[PDB]
């Protein structure tokens, strides 16, 4: 009955698209620590009142593995890692000839009394200096042990940021105007699909930039069951991330007590290295519970019986790899810990203060994380105390080759990606473009 | 009723509250304070590039309402007839059944041809008739 | 009457000339020409970051007038009654006595509750009544 | 009729089609997708600096229409009389003879004095008369 | 435009990481680059150049 | 031809150790200064 075009503005309709996002962070230490590597001096602040508007009757299909927010977090951290330490001391002329012996006692550690040539405050005058460093930082070449540093090969090394916290804080992501982040606060997920109770947020969860392999440290813990993130599962070959229901607390210490040794490379520039270890020679010492973990594993083996066929043979340890890839490599208090994933996969089971559990702990200072073929970073030692106050927020698994059928499908931790580490955080997120213009016909028109 | 708090609800209840969907659309919970001594960091570049894309999505539709005589309000009708070939459903039927959500997926196709026709009957014809009709 | 050249003068004489306060507000004596061979210097960064904050202050209020039917002019009234609890002074009294200066410091508090009410009676109710009233 | 596709044609035929000249003026064939891992290249800087100059040319004239009551449409008249001293040619004569092209080169001089007068008779006088005339 | 100078890949590292790539060894007979052009076509193009 | 069998000192992977290397280059890339041809 006389249909006429009517123009409507502010129509609540979205279109699936990806845009450039930005920071949202609360005031941390404020006085003492002012700029940590991620937040820096000037980070976009967060609002104490987020848009918690839940949309009934909306079953929007979320893409877990094909989310474009994950790739944004990947590029932001590395670009920031290259930026950070740029104005700092270049260790380009530091790499020289290295002659050494072992310790004063025949192995009763993993440190070597090295000697070398370093250009002092004056360029013309050269001084032979002795300094400490951890194992794997140097590689052999030749009565006296004659070797070289691992950096010269691969990349130009620079000294890392002084008094800058290399520990994460809640970094929320804010989408710009005319765009919204769809929040998925749904109970279960089958590796991407249609949801139940889709929400609309302009500010995301307190996502901490996780810097680790094997185990996940911060973040979302979806309750009552362990969530299986499936990028891909039918084919063993692809990586599988698993969200935990309840947190498994993990202590990390380093009873290696080190002093401060500063040697100037040319004019102004100051290089800080490991001084002297006060006390007995000992491993880092992370520590974990025996029974708590067993209890968490209890539902892991039970869930895999439902996902994978029957009770087929399924156990083994991290296969091959370099130190950083196959070990639980993580930042704690400053230094990088390389603890073992062997006592975990030691349990073979089919049918569905605290205890002393530790792993083969090793320290490393030469670190060009995510394979920095341009700018390499030297981790500075931390004088004294080493504490943890961290968590287990998930894990990363792998395949069992390409076996046809069979009864043997042994699974181990072989997840070699940093993107999948934030896929246990951005699983519930999907950016959309808002279309406020709407055209709908109805019995009404305009006149003169 | 909340930002997009009417998207779930039918077109009739969606047209009931559509001002909030445009209110929190620009400076709501995303604007903020917008606070080494330099602002050329990774967060500074990301916020200003997003600001350009923020206005771009508003101005594209803002220009259209301005060239339709619908600029003055949220909801304003036009002197454009509906060609039955585009949609065959009853006016009252989509308003309590189909919802804006599916409805946008129906028009999006002829949407550019609709915008082309909306410009002439309501502005290129109606406002151009005024030139002679204003003084008589 | 000059940029802010009516701020000193009472509300009545301030409402008399308020177009110049919006005229020189954007492209007046601050726009300019906007003229080693590169423009990535300290002055280039400072001018473009200020340009973002320049439109932000205009668009925030520009969107409000657009969702009130007051977009078409400088001064336009609404169909919203004044709750006596907000201000108890006579209409004519503040216009030759209090001045806009002190007056903004009086409303600023309920200003967000005023904006919330201004959206519904004049647009969410008035323009939504048109849907049925336009054709009869 | 095409972007500037009426510039050649006389004022009468130019006023016939002037919506396309404003349609493709912003997001037409220049907007695009706007798609080492960084966007700080020579093309990234050039596109965002051009974006600032893009809105600047639109907003300058957009603010003027907003302070003339002509914001709601493309063509809207005013309550301002034409001082014969500015132009002495017949209304109908320039519309089929002179064309907008030469015509802009004729007004450009008093154009600022014209804009000054356009603000008061149509807004600073007409809309300020409403304050008392709205309720009677 | 050709260059029948057939060169191998020689990489010498300058300090840490940095790699410098230079001309290796020329395989075959010693010869000039060799661009080549037509005789008559050009003459024909020059024909209208001198006339203009 | 127009190539010259040049010798020179280039700092290898290690800064302290120096290795004398031989590499090719085209004509005009070097200019004379001084039995053996000595240039820059
Ligand atoms: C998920 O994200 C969270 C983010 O909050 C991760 O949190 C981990 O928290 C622990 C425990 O706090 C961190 O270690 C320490 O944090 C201390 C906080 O110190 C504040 O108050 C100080 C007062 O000083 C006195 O008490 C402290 C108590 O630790 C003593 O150490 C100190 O000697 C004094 O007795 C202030 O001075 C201080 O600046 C803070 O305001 C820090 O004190 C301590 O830092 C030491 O070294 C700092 C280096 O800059 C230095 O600035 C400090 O002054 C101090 O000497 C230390 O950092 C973990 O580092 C932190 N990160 C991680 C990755 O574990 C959480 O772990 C994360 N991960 C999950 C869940 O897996
Ligand atoms: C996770 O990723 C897997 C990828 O494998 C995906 O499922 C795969 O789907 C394809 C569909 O074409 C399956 O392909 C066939 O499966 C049958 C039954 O076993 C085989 O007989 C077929 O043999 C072919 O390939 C052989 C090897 O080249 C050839 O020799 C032969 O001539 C045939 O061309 C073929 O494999 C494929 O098997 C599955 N993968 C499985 C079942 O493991 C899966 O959808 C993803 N899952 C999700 C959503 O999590
Ligand atoms: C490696 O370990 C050796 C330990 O043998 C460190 O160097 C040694 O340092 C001691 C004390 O600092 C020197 O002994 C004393 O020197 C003083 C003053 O010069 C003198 O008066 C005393 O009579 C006594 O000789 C000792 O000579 C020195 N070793 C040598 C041969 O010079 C070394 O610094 C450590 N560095 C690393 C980590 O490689
Ligand atoms: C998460 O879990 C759900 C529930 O199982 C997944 O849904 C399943 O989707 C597949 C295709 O993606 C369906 O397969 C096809 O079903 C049709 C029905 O006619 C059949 O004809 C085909 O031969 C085929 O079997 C499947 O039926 C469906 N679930 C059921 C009821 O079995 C969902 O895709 C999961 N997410 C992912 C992608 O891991
Ligand atoms: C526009 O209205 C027309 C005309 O009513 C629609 O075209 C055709 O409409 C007939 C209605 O009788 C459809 O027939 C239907 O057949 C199905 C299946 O056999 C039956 O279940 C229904 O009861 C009905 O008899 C016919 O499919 C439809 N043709 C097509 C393909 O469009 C027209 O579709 C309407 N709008 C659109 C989407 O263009
Ligand atoms: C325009 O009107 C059409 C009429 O249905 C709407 O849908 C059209 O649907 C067909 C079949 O689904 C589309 O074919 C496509 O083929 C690609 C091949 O890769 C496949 O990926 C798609 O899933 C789909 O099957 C066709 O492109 C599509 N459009 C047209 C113009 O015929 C369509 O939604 C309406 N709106 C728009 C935005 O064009
Ligand atoms: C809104 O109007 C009301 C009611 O007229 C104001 O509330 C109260 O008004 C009485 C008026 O008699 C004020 O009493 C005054 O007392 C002073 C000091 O003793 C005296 O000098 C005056 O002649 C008058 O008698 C009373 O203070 C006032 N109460 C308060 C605290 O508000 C009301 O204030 C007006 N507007 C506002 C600001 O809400
Ligand atoms: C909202 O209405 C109130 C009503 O008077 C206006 O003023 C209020 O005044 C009191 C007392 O002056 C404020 O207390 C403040 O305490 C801080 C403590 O640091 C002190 O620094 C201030 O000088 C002041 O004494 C109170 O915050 C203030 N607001 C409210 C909501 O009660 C106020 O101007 C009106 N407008 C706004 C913008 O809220
Ligand atoms: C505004 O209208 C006036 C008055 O009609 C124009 O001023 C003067 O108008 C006379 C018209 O008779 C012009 O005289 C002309 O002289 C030429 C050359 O001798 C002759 O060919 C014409 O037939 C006519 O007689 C006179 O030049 C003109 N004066 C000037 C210098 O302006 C006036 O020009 C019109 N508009 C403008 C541009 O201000
Ligand atoms: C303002 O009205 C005048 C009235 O004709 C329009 O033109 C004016 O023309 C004279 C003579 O052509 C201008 O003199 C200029 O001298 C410079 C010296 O370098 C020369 O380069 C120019 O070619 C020209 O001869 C005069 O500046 C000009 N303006 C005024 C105000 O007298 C003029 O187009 C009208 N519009 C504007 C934008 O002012
Ligand atoms: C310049 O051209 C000369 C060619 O004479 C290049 O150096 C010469 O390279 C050959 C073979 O690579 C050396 O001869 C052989 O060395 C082996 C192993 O060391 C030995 O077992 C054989 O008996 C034989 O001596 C030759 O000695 C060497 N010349 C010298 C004097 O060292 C040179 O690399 C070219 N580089 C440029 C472009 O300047
Ligand atoms: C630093 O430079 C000194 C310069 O004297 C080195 O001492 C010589 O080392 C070489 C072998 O590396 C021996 O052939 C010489 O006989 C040494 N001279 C003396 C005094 O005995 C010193 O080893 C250099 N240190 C490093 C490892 O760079
Ligand atoms: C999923 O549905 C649930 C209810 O079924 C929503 O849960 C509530 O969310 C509000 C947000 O403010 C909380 O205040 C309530 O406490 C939550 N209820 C509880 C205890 O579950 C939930 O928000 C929905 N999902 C999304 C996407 O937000
Ligand atoms: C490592 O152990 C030593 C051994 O006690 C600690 O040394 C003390 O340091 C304080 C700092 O001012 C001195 O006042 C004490 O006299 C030191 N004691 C002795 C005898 O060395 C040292 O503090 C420990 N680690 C760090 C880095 O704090
Ligand atoms: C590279 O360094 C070596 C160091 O031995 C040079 O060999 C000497 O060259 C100088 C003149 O340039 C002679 O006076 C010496 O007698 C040479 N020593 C020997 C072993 O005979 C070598 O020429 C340097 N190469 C260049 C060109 O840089
Ligand atoms: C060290 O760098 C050199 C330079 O090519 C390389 O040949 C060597 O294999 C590297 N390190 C190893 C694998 O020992
Ligand atoms: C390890 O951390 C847990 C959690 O605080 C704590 O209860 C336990 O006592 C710690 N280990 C030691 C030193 O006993
Ligand atoms: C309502 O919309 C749905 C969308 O598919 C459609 O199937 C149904 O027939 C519609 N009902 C009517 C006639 O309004």
């Amino acid at each position: 009955a006389k249909k006429w075009v009517t123009v409507y503005y502010g129509v609540p309709v979205w279109k699936e698209a990806t845009t450039t996002l930005f920071c949202a962070s609360d005031a941390k230490a404020y006085d003492t620590e002012v700029h940590n590597v991620w937040a820096t001096h000037a980070c976009v602040p967060t609002d104490p009142n987020p848009q918690e508007i839940v949309l009934g009757n909306v079953t929007e299909n979320f893409n877990m593995w094909k989310n474009n927010m994950v790739e944004q977090m990947h590029e932001d951290i590395i670009s920031l890692w290259d930026q950070s330490l740029k104005p700092c001391v270049k260790l380009t002329p530091l790499c020289v000839t290295l002659n050494c012996n072992n310790v004063n006692t025949n192995n009763t550690g993993e440190m070597k009394n090295c000697s070398f040539n370093v250009t002092t405050s004056i360029r013309d005058k050269i001084k032979k200096e002795y300094a400490l460093f951890y194992k794997l930082d140097v590689v052999p070449l030749e009565n006296i042990t004659n070797y070289r540093l691992i950096n010269c090969n691969t990349s130009v090394i620079t000294q890392a940021c002084p008094k800058v916290s290399f520990e994460p804080i809640p970094i929320h992501y804010c989408a710009p105007a005319g765009f919204a982040i769809l929040k998925c606060n749904s109970k279960t997920f089958n590796g991407s699909g249609p949801c139940t109770n889709v929400s609309t947020v302009q500010c995301t969860h307190g996502i901490r930039p996780v810097v680790s392999t094997q185990l996940l440290l911060n973040g979302s813990l979806a309750e009552e069951e362990i969530v299986i993130r499936s990028e891909n599962i039918t084919d063993n070959a692809k990586t599988i991330i698993v969200q935990l229901n309840e947190a498994v607390e993990i202590n990390c210490t380093r009873p290696n007590n080190n002093t401060r040794k500063s040697i100037h490379i040319g004019p102004g520039r100051a290089f800080y290295a490991t001084g002297d270890i006060i006390g007995n020679i000992r491993q880092a010492h992370c520590n974990i519970s025996k029974a708590r973990w067993n209890e968490t594993l209890g539902q892991i083996v039970a869930k895999l019986e439902e996902q994978f066929p029957n009770k087929t043979i399924i156990f083994n340890h991290s296969s091959g790899g370099d130190p950083e890839i196959v070990t639980h490599s993580f930042n704690c208090g400053g230094e990088f810990f390389y603890c073992n994933t062997t006592p975990l996969f030691n349990s073979t089971w089919n049918n569905t203060g605290e205890q002393n559990i530790t792993l083969q702990c090793r320290i490393k200072q030469i670190i060009n994380m995510w394979q920095g073929v341009g700018k390499a970073m030297y981790a500075p030692p931390i004088r004294g105390q080493i504490r943890c106050s961290s968590n287990i927020t998930g894990l990363l698994l792998t395949r069992d080759g390409g076996r046809d059928q069979n009864g043997t499908e042994t699974f181990r931790p072989g997840g070699g990606n940093m993107r999948d580490n934030w896929r246990s955080e951005l699983y519930k997120y999907k950016v959309v473009k808002i279309e406020p213009l709407g055209i709908a016909p109805t019995a009404c028109k305009r006149r003169v | 009723l909340g930002f997009l708090g009417a998207a779930g609800s039918t077109m009739g209840a969606a047209s009931m509250a559509l001002t909030v969907q445009a209110r929190l659309l620009l400076s709501g919970i995303v604007q903020q304070q917008n606070n080494h001594m330099l602002q050329l960091t990774v967060w500074g570049i990301k916020q200003l590039q997003a600001r350009v894309l923020a206005v771009e999505r508003y101005l594209r539709d803002q220009q259209l309402l301005g060239i339709w005589g619908c600029s003055g309000k949220i909801i304003c009708c036009t002197n454009v007839p509906w060609n039955d070939s585009w949609s065959n459903k009853t006016i009252n039927e989509i308003w309590d059944n189909m919802t804006w959500m599916q409805w946008e997926k129906e028009i999006d196709n002829y949407t550019q041809h609709i915008y082309t026709l909306l410009e002439v009957s309501q502005i290129q014809q109606e406002k151009n008739e005024q030139e002679l009709l204003e003084l008589d």
